[PDB]
């Protein structure tokens, strides 16, 4: 009676919409805040962890999938889990056939094609979950966005999450100094990026933020707890 | 290339079995028991391939035993019987033969006692005496020569000792003991067993 | 109505929003990660004295040194704690070792967000695990308990209350845990289970109480242990 | 792909309301008589199409099961079709297991059986299609009639479709038990003759016998014979 | 196995500073038959990457529909990414495996070679999956007979001009055409270079039969 | 009809000390009477401290090292933590058995170091069954380098010798002697083995030529 | 292939099919049973009121092998394919370990039963509650209570009947230490637990008694009259 | 009541909801336009460029099927990039199949039937993505079709989907259709794409062009890459 | 689509099964046909559809239906569905010849068509089988019975119930008429013709309107009788005079 379009990934509303693959949408906005960006060299990715409990390891989010190809998941938990154990399966199904590293963009569009399915057929609710995956193949390191309406995005410094729109404005004025500016001046870069999804009130603490870099010469490399410690620099007061 | 035995007496049937559990040269623990006790009236036995034995014919007892047990009074042995004809018999054929050839002792309450026979094909009949494997081929003459058929239960255990030192005597194979069980109207009695 | 592979108008799923209720109906279990070990403990609530207390299971041992405490609709679990423990001696069958706790922590918790109406052979679920349960476990990075969720979603925890006491509960455990256990975090939380008092002055009939220490494998505790305890508050 | 659930349900008075439904549409249908006699029997029927402007010699509705077997509607036009469709399969099963022409009896016994998962079985609506059988099967013939429901009836006489309170009245006015040839037809005639909504044109009707050597439709210059013969 | 097959004898290779040359001669031998000539058993993939068979031509059909499929697929991805002679060697190497590990084998025994970004290629792929790498290969009986004059002068200089080492494979098929009973005389010499693949269609070889009338 | 082994040769060795494993190989794969190749390496570097030698039919060493390869990656960042080397035997040892009814027809011996830093060495049979050891060569040579070996490092059939632990240069000098010694007399030889190393620090690789025939 | 989640989570937690299972088990017979420290006893309402019944197949007291029976309360018919695969399962338990199968192991199947299909795609989960009595190896006697929840408990009482909240509280009341004889109290423990609702045993009661790992013997109006008198001499 | 929300349900009239609701979920995105000529197909597509974040080139929209045929697509890229990429897998199986290489007409009634018959059940949405082929073959013509959510396939000439589609189909018709050797019109094509963008806010109409032509012989360019600063010279007849 | 199914398998707030109990108002729209046992065999009696004479001829009725040659089966509730089933319990009685070379037990057959007619009840969101058919036997382990089910699922030895409507002129009456011990089957067939006497619209109550069928035996095989035209003509002379 009231919304007829309840019973809803077949049907659309009368204007253009699917109704709820883009309210997953909604559901990866309501997630944690993460940025990764890219460089001519080496792309990163930066994460900040809620700590919704006592303490804890504060739902780690950057995920190992890969041997360089490597993700940030934002929204739900498990199902981001089912989808990077598809992502990981077969990526190192193409470690194993072709023997080269699999390319990241037919990585992404694979996956792009496997979440595209239940936003298809019926009863089946779309992954709803952002990714965020970013790797180095053969060119400079790529990243991209995708979405759960399985519409990825060949970007480069982008940021999904709560409030994250204030982080992509940080950092879409400053683009300038990308395809430069090395690793230790580049994950500061991204810190004082992701330093403005924060309350206004909080340190970046060692506890809360997990980093990880890939790209030339270096496996991707999850920087945790500790390893976050040697990128300290700011005040942004943000 | 074991040995089972039965006479069926006019109100009861005893079976007898080698109690030797062979290998390839020698032989093991001799107990063994081949004689499956089924529901309490029913007693079937099985000798054959050493690995289908233990396993067709407790599978026979689980179905037998859950007809009992599920719906109040017991199979009589006619139904047990054309029962593990039935399953054996289409077990022949299609993937894995199980190689046993049954007895099955029994009685019914308002019957007589049967000593139902069968082959490792699956081909039933009814005989007042049946016998099995190599030792079945000179055993058998003296169930031929003696067996009346009406018989009391003594002169039948006697005549089953004749039997028995005759496949002491001539037969190849060291089989010392015999496990003995008379079934009659009042359940599965079991005789002493025959050594020598 | 719906269906359950639904989205709601607040931002989640219907079934999983509503699997975090049936968590509040239910018992009470508390865990406290230590620096020599991890204490589980649950309130399972007993009906009637007419009866016999002793089989109320709600500290399973997964294995020897994983330990769950499970509430909520209890019963439910039983098909994931049986995925527990065959994946363990899954784990230890083709690795030839222990394991760690996000082993079966990673294991159990792909299983529950896993459902649907119509997806593959009817042995598939309808509704989502509605308990929420954490595994009490030493591992050799360190003793540990993992809080899941019936979204999937599991954490490290070293302090965790579940049940219907998680405010009053778990902002009591909030104030009273830093430093180790040196043999009184167990009478430290059973005091947290002494404020929770619902029917009863948490006797050793009425409690459930089992540690897993690093040099033993577990504890699950008998009857004049615990009121050994108890005689000592 | 499928529902898996019965669209077909009690109601709260305890009857089911497709069926009903079902004879409602079978009610609604050409109207369509059929006579047992002592040897043999006459399913008449009537094609009314819309004008003067289709082939009539292109559908029918008297058609053959295979060997001795016609079977007549009144209701839904192509469920109708499925039925002969299921029919004639049903009986070369029948023929290839058994080696004889199919008794009439069993053929309706296995109709009424592929009528009734239709008001079970996932979604489908029952066919709405009260057919009705006859056959020699040895010694003498038979009729039935295989309901949308899956109940069968062996009678005398009967009618079906439009204002069929009728013809069960009037056939149970004029009806001997030893009424057997060509006399039948006659009443069969004078059945459709009774409303026909006008001038009983013989390409609006056509009619089946089972004289004892196999089913076989009538001919359109027979029909107008007795026609003439009215 | 069950029937005499269409097959070829030899695609032998070298590898040189510069690319990698291979060549095979053109023959469909029915089992002592040369029932198809003009015959081609060099395929062309993409630009850095060659391919040759030596056992059953069927199933080398089977292969030049599946790798030219699989080559133009993922050829039109855009974004780059070629396939460098690493994936197909070893995409054929798991598919041959793959192959008989289910009994149904590719009965046809090739060596692929290419020049990649940085230098160049040359590898063998058996009927059974025994695949390796090597500064020369040959298939059939050339790794019997051209192999010798192969891993004589590499064993010298590891290191061939283009001219040294294209003389070099047609001495040696030229030997093959002494000896090989399944031979046939003209055959496709083709090189890959920085340049891309090229194949020369038919050549001869200049026979020497002076010993022939010093019999008796 | 089809014969889908043939065997392609090669002898793998790897021996036990203290803080070491050395993990030796050979080159030439090879059947019938004609070479293949003399570059073929037959030790493969699992993991930093895990190195395989695989002999035997060489397709099927060949993806035996994909699969656990593969499934070492798979392992590694499913529970964010490398492989031991006991875990890698009994995986292998269940990938090993896991094909039975049509088997790898392969000979391969895992070095590599333990938890606590003493070398260690699984030998297998081509269906699956470890040992640990401190010796143990297998698949061409199998019976020619075992009772040097057998002497040389375990003592037996042997007095008092006073007998020292092995050490990176008497087992150094124990690798090479016997496989110019198998390169003698073996016909499946090797003409340059790569003795891939293992030690605390990490992992080197030696390598030296041997009878070219 | 019918794929429609029916045991679905409403709001406030609250599963509305097993509740609904739950009024179902209200809405039954009246199943009472004592565990009596050597022997174990049950009684349900005995059948309304036979005029032309036939006793043997009105049975609610039902025998799983030989020591293990259940007296289930609710919905009559859908309580036999649970008494059809306790007995299958059984018999296979017998069939790997060879025991007189514990009795513990039988309702962890049957509650493990019931609560997958608390899980499966529209099959609506069963309305019916055992006791499920027994011995084991060394004596014993537990008895157990299972749940269209698929939860049980191991209580001594469990009148989970149709009016049997009286009957527990009652057995809650009348049941510390005078029942721990042979059988004598702890019978006129149940034909007194069961008088309480309905009426004389002649027409009512019946039971079912079982003696350490043998004879499970049920009672004719003999033993239900006896037990009546008894009761109404005590009282 | 409530005969919508259902593809295997009509209308009271005949109107399978679920379809023209398809329709307008490709008329609330960007233009691509398509023009035939004698020398093969010149597709271009508008862009929407969001941000600065995206890329050149962040969501492909020229895609590629069979190394000659290509897909200027409209709505849901989503399901637009499934359907591109099982005609990848559609002319796939005709080249593996039958060897000849895939003619147009084939390849678009059969991506046509698919997206038609995934159009009547309820266990499916219809796309919700507008799309255009377009090739020739040394003996074929120009051939380009267009294809619905509908599921319904025609030869065009100059066919034009997207949200302008009411501006586009004007002026490719009153530009010279027939005769002209289809370098002029990717220059052209930028007066379309310059003229039916009407907007300067946040979108910034980055356009991209693709073809087919002798210059290509059956094949699939990003246009070379000179054109754009050569048709990104034809600024001011927009302004003007 | 879940707007669209029926959802049989649901229980109610009440928890009752909707479509369950709609099955047993289903009986009592049609539905006659009581049987009563005696020391010696068991009879059917039933009631055909209505006065239309249009009939040609049945060889058994659509009421009683042959199952083996020691048992039978008479229907309630809604015809078509039973017919199905009757074959299908027909198949299952067979296949146990098949399995045991005995004349399978009639409660074998009674419990192995309540379980699947309660599986149609339990899952498969089908509606379930709307009819309380009942069944008639005899075994060599148990006397002459007759067991009596319903579209729930449960069955009973139930030695005089009668099925359909009016269930106090037949049945409540019955319970005050019927001696358990001993009946002596001809005056089984006076109580059965008492209880049709007064469940009836008419007096005519001949074999054009009424269908009675026996079981007896003669030396251990049963003999299932239909009771044949004039048997009736005599019975319904046997009153001459009065019943109540």
């Amino acid at each position: 009676a009231a919304n007829q379009y309840d019973n809803d990934v077949t049907v659309w509303s009368p204007q253009g919409r699917i109704h709820q693959i883009e309210y997953a949408m909604e559901a990866v906005k309501q997630g944690s805040a993460t940025v990764g960006l890219k460089s001519k060299t080496h792309a990163v990715l930066v994460a900040l962890k809620r700590a919704q409990s006592e303490l804890a390891a504060h739902q780690k989010k950057i995920l190992h999938v890969d041997n360089h190809i490597g993700i940030s998941i934002a929204g739900l938990t498990a199902d981001a889990r089912l989808l990077c154990n598809f992502m990981r399966q077969e990526c190192l199904d193409s470690r194993f056939v072709f023997d080269r590293p699999l390319p990241v963009s037919r990585l992404v569009s694979l996956i792009g094609s496997k979440t595209q399915i239940p936003t298809q057929r019926y009863g089946r609710r779309p992954y709803g979950v952002g990714l965020l995956i970013a790797g180095y193949d053969d060119m400079g390191p790529h990243i991209f966005q995708t979405c759960p309406s399985a519409n990825y995005f060949d970007c480069r410094a982008m940021s999904i999450g709560a409030r994250s729109q204030s982080a992509r404005t940080y950092l879409e004025r400053h683009m300038s100094e990308f395809m430069e500016c090395n690793l230790d001046e580049l994950v500061k870069h991204g810190l004082r990026a992701l330093r403005e999804t924060l309350p206004a009130e909080q340190d970046l603490t060692t506890k809360n933020v997990s980093i990880g870099i890939v790209g030339k010469d270096l496996e991707f490399t999850i920087y945790d707890d500790d390893d976050v410690s040697p990128f300290l620099d700011g005040l942004e007061e943000r | 290339m074991e040995y089972l035995i039965g006479i069926q007496g006019p109100d009861y049937v005893l079976v007898a079995s080698d109690r030797v559990a062979a290998s390839n040269i020698v032989q093991m623990k001799d107990d063994h028991d081949k004689m499956f006790k089924m529901s309490e009236k029913i007693l079937l036995l099985c000798v054959g391939e050493a690995g289908d034995t233990v396993q067709f014919a407790e599978y026979i007892q689980k179905n037998v035993q859950l007809y009992k047990m599920r719906n109040g009074y017991e199979l009589s042995p006619t139904a047990a019987a054309n029962f593990t004809r039935r399953n054996l018999a289409d077990c022949l054929r299609s993937r894995t033969p199980y190689h046993v050839n049954l007895l099955l002792a029994g009685y019914d309450e308002h019957e007589g006692p049967a000593l139902y026979y069968m082959d490792y094909l699956a081909a039933l009949a009814k005989a007042p005496f049946a016998a099995h494997g190599y030792g079945a081929f000179l055993t058998l003459s003296i169930l031929d020569r003696y067996y009346t058929p009406t018989i009391s239960r003594e002169r039948a255990v006697e005549l089953l000792r004749k039997c028995l030192e005759e496949l002491q005597k001539r037969f190849i194979l060291n089989l010392p003991t015999f496990s003995v069980r008379v079934i009659d109207k009042d359940g599965i009695h079991n005789l002493e067993n025959i050594a020598f | 109505d719906r269906g359950v592979n639904t989205f709601s108008p607040e931002g989640r799923l219907f079934q999983v929003e509503y699997a975090i209720e049936a968590i509040k109906l239910g018992s009470t279990a508390i865990g406290i990660q230590t620096s020599e070990g991890v204490c589980l403990a649950v309130e399972k609530r007993i009906t009637s004295p007419l009866m016999e207390p002793s089989s109320i299971e709600k500290i399973v041992e997964i294995d020897a040194h994983i330990g769950c405490a499970m509430s909520g609709l209890i019963a439910d679990a039983k098909t994931l704690i049986d995925k527990a423990r065959v994946e363990t001696q899954n784990h230890w069958f083709t690795y030839n070792e222990t394991m760690t706790v996000e082993s079966v922590t990673q294991a159990v918790s792909n299983l529950a967000l896993q459902f649907g109406e119509e997806d593959a052979d009817p042995g598939a679920m309808s509704r989502p695990f509605g308990v929420a349960l954490l595994f009490g476990g030493v591992d050799e990075k360190g003793p540990q308990l993992f809080h899941m969720d019936p979204s999937g979603t599991f954490v490290q925890c070293d302090a965790r209350a579940i049940g219907s006491a998680s405010e009053g509960a778990q902002s009591s455990l909030q104030e009273v845990y830093h430093k180790s256990m040196t043999l009184k975090e167990a009478i430290k939380s059973s005091l947290i289970i002494l404020k929770q008092v619902m029917e009863e002055k948490l006797n050793a009939t009425n409690i459930e109480l089992a540690t897993v220490q690093p040099g033993q494998n577990f504890h699950m505790f008998t009857k004049e242990e615990l009121e050994e305890v108890i005689k000592d508050i | 792909r499928g529902y898996s659930f019965s669209l077909t349900t009690f109601s709260p008075s305890g009857k089911l309301v497709q069926i009903e439904y079902a004879l409602a549409a079978v009610a609604g249908g050409a109207p369509s008589v059929g006579i047992k006699a002592a040897n043999g029997v006459v399913l008449a029927t009537e094609k009314k199409q819309k004008s003067i402007l289709y082939d009539e010699r292109s559908v029918h509705k008297v058609e053959p099961i295979t060997k001795h077997i016609g079977l007549v509607y009144s209701g839904m036009g192509p469920d109708y079709r499925v039925l002969v469709h299921r029919a004639r399969k049903l009986a070369q099963q029948y023929y290839l297991v058994y080696q004889e022409p199919i008794p009439t009896a069993q053929l309706v016994q296995r109709v009424a059986s592929v009528m009734q998962e239709y008001t079970q079985s996932g979604g489908v609506r029952p066919f709405g299609v009260s057919l009705l059988i006859c056959g020699w099967n040895e010694g003498r013939p038979y009729l039935f009639q295989s309901d949308p429901s899956g109940a069968y009836f062996a009678w005398k006489a009967t009618a079906m479709g439009k204002n069929y309170v009728n013809g069960k009245t009037f056939l149970e006015k004029r009806y001997n038990e030893d009424l057997e040839l060509e006399d039948a037809i006659h009443t069969a005639i004078l059945t459709l003759k009774e409303s026909f909504e006008g001038q009983m044109t013989e390409d609006n009707i056509e009619v089946g016998i089972c004289n004892e050597a196999g089913f076989r439709r009538l001919t359109p210059t027979e029909v107008k014979d007795y026609l003439a013969a009215i | 196995t069950q029937n005499p097959m269409v097959t070829g004898t030899s695609v032998l290779g070298v590898k040189f500073e510069g690319g990698v040359v291979i060549a095979a001669d053109m023959l469909g031998s029915y089992g002592s038959l040369a029932r198809f000539r003009n015959i081609s058993r060099i395929m062309r993939v993409n630009n850095s990457t060659m391919l040759g068979a030596s056992g059953d031509y069927a199933d080398f059909q089977y292969l030049k529909q599946v790798l030219g499929q699989m080559v133009i697929d993922e050829e039109l991805l855009g974004d780059g990414h070629s396939y460098s002679p690493r994936a197909i060697h070893s995409w054929l190497t798991r598919a041959m495996y793959s192959r008989r590990s289910k009994m149904n084998p590719l009965w046809n025994t090739m060596v692929i070679g290419g020049y990649a970004d940085g230098e160049s290629f040359l590898g063998y792929v058996d009927m059974l999956g025994v695949a390796y790498e090597a500064p020369s290969l040959a298939t059939g009986y050339g790794a019997y007979l051209a192999q010798p004059l192969l891993r004589e002068v590499l064993e010298k200089q590891p290191v061939l001009s283009q001219t040294e080492a294209r003389d070099l494979v047609e001495r040696c098929m030229r030997v093959l055409y002494y000896r090989d009973a399944r031979s046939y005389n003209r055959f496709q010499i083709a090189t890959v270079t920085e340049k891309g693949v090229e194949i020369e269609g038919p050549l001869s070889t200049e026979t020497n039969w002076d010993i022939a009338h010093m019999i008796s | 009809r089809f014969s889908p082994y043939v065997f392609n040769g090669g002898t793998i060795l790897a021996i036990a000390g203290e803080d070491f494993a050395i993990v030796a190989s050979d080159t030439r794969l090879s059947e019938g009477f004609s070479i293949h190749t003399r570059d073929s390496p037959k030790c493969y570097k699992l993991t930093d401290k895990t190195v395989i030698g695989c002999s035997g039919f060489h397709g099927d060493c060949l993806t035996l090292t994909k699969i656990i390869e593969a499934r070492l990656k798979m392992y590694k960042h499913s529970n964010n933590k490398a492989m031991t080397t006991g875990a890698i035997a009994a995986m292998l040892s269940t990938i090993l058995y896991s094909r039975r009814f049509f088997p790898y027809y392969v000979y391969n011996i895992i070095g590599g170091l333990d938890e606590e830093g003493k070398g260690a060495v699984y030998s297998f049979d081509p269906v699956g069954s470890y040992q640990r050891d401190s010796f143990k060569a297998g698949g061409s040579a199998s019976a020619m380098l075992q009772p040097l070996l057998d002497n040389q490092v375990g003592f037996k059939n042997m007095q008092n010798v006073e007998h020292v632990p092995l050490s990176l240069d008497r087992a150094m000098r124990l690798v090479k002697d016997v496989f110019i010694s198998a390169a003698e007399r073996d016909v499946y030889t090797g003409d340059a083995l790569r003795i891939c190393i293992v030690t605390k620090e990490g992992i080197r690789e030696e390598t030296v030529s041997l009878r070219k025939d | 292939s019918y794929d429609r989640a029916i045991t679905v989570f409403s709001p406030d937690g609250h599963l509305f099919q097993v509740e609904y299972a739950q009024e179902a088990v209200k809405k039954g017979s009246t199943a009472v049973g004592v565990r009596g420290r050597d022997i174990v006893v049950l009684g349900v309402e005995k059948k309304s009121v036979a005029k032309l019944q036939d006793e043997r197949t009105v049975r609610k007291i039902c025998a799983l092998d030989d020591n293990v029976c259940m007296a289930f309360a609710g919905l009559t018919a859908d309580a036999r394919i649970v008494i059809n695969r306790a007995r299958v399962e059984c018999q296979s338990h017998r069939l790997t370990v060879e025991d007189p199968v514990t009795v513990e192991y039988i309702t962890r199947y049957i509650a493990s039963l019931k609560q997958r299909y608390t899980q499966s795609n529209g099959r609506r989960p069963f309305g019916i509650s055992a006791l499920i009595v027994g011995f084991d190896f060394d004596g014993t006697p537990r008895l157990y209570q299972t749940d269209p929840s698929g939860t049980y408990h191991a209580w001594k009482a469990n009148a989970i009947g149709r009016g049997a909240k009286s009957v527990r509280e009652f057995l809650e009341k009348n049941y510390t230490d005078d029942a721990i004889e042979t059988d004598d109290l702890t019978i006129k423990l149940v034909i007194k637990a069961l008088l309480e609702v309905v009426q004389s045993g002649g027409k009512n009661i019946e039971l079912a008694v079982m003696r350490r790992d043998q004879s499970l013997k049920i009672l004719n109006p003999e033993e239900i009259e006896k037990y009546v008198a008894e009761i109404e001499k005590e009282k | 009541t409530g005969y919508d929300l259902s593809a295997s349900t009509f209308s009271p009239d005949g109107r399978v909801f679920q379809v023209e609701y398809a329709m307008k979920a490709v008329e609330n995105s960007s233009t691509a336009i398509g023009i035939r000529c004698k020398d093969g197909v010149v597709f271009g597509v508008e862009k929407l460029v969001l941000s600065k974040l995206y890329e050149e080139g962040s969501n492909k929209r020229l895609f590629n099927v069979d190394r000659h045929v290509g897909m200027a697509v409209a709505g849901l890229l989503a399901d637009a990039r499934s359907l591109a990429d099982i005609a990848r897998e559609e002319a796939s199986n005709f080249r593996s199949n039958f060897g000849y290489n895939i003619p147009l007409k084939h390849l678009a009634d059969r991506v046509a039937m698919y997206v038609h018959a995934y159009t009547l059940y309820s266990a499916v949405r219809p796309f919700g993505c507008s799309f255009m082929l377009g090739s020739y073959s040394v003996n074929d013509g120009a051939q380009l079709y267009m294809i619905d959510p509908s599921g319904v396939s025609y030869g065009y000439w100059g066919c034009a989907i997207g949200k302008a589609r009411q501006a586009a189909k004007t002026e490719i018709e009153k530009l010279q259709m027939k005769e002209m050797t289809c370098r002029d019109i990717v220059k052209e094509v930028a007066k379309i794409i310059y003229i039916v963008h009407d907007e300067v806010k946040d979108k910034a109409f980055e356009l991209e062009l693709s073809w087919v032509g002798e210059l290509t012989n059956g094949r699939h360019e990003i246009v070379p890459k000179d054109i754009r600063e050569e048709a990104e010279k034809y600024a001011k007849e927009s302004l003007k | 689509s879940r707007r669209y199914d029926s959802r049989t398998t649901i229980f109610s707030p009440e928890g009752r099964l909707y479509q369950v109990e709609y099955a047993m108002e289903a009986i009592g729209h049609a539905g006659t046909c009581l049987g009563i046992l005696a020391n010696d065999g068991v009879l059917l009696a039933a009631e055909r559809r209505n006065i239309h004479k249009l009939l040609d001829e049945v060889f058994f009725s659509e009421k009683i239906y042959k199952l083996n040659e020691d048992m039978a089966c008479s229907v309630a509730g809604i015809t078509s569905d039973a017919n199905v089933l009757t074959n299908e319990l027909r198949l299952i009685a067979q296949r146990y010849l098949l399995q045991y070379q005995e004349p399978i037990p009639c409660e074998q057959l009674v419990t192995a068509l309540c379980d699947i007619k309660q599986a149609y009840t339990q899952f498969g969101g089908k509606r379930p089988f709307g009819v309380s058919l009942l069944y008639i036997g005899w075994d060599k382990h148990y006397g002459f019975q007759l067991y009596q089910s319903d579209p729930s699922g449960n069955y009973g030895g139930w030695k005089a119930t009668c099925i359909g409507n009016n269930s106090a002129a037949a049945v409540s009456m019955l319970k005050q008429d019927y001696k358990e011990g001993e009946m002596t089957l001809k005056s089984a067939l006076a109580l059965a013709i008492k209880v049709l006497n007064k469940t009836m619209d008419v007096s005519k109550l001949s074999a054009e309107k009424v269908e009675i069928a026996t079981l007896t035996r003669e030396n251990g095989k049963t003999v299932i009788r239909v009771l044949k035209q004039k048997e009736v003509e005599q019975l319904i002379k046997k009153h001459e005079e009065e019943e109540a």
